[PDB]
């Protein structure tokens, strides 16, 4: 859900490419622009996952963690 | 488009018609080159 968005601008000009062909010059910006995009989904992606991962350490840690509110508290600090 | 289209097939022609005068031009000046060398070995000959 959270790449939804920029997924879509990845289809969206792999639809517009589906359209060009290689008679047009328009290729050549057209492959400046693919470049860009899918280089940003990649990293926005793989920022995700390091951040996702750590979510799911620390909701982990709760089912472990002392039952005292300051523990607790402290987890729901790293969380949000 | 159609322009873009158009404009990128001119280039397109533009280049390849470019290289084919360049071959000419190499080979032409390749016959030159040759013919004065046998221009040379004819006169040596004359002088032998």
């Amino acid at each position: 859900l959270l790449v939804a968005g920029l997924k879509k601008e990845v289809q969206a000009l792999i639809a517009e490419g589906i359209a060009l062909v290689w008679e047009s010059y328009k290729l050549d910006p057209y492959v400046q622009r693919l470049a860009e995009t899918v280089f940003n989904f990649q990293e926005k992606v793989d920022d995700l996952l390091i951040i996702e991962e750590k979510i799911d350490l620390e909701v982990r840690s709760l089912e472990t963690c002392m039952y005292d509110h300051k523990t607790f508290s402290e987890i729901l600090n790293r969380v949000q | 488009e159609h322009l873009e289209q158009e404009k990128h097939e001119l280039r397109r022609r533009f280049e390849n018609r470019e290289g084919e005068w360049e071959g000419r031009v190499s080979e032409l000046e390749t016959d030159v080159k040759q013919l004065q060398d046998e221009l040379e070995r004819q006169q040596l000959h004359l002088r032998e």
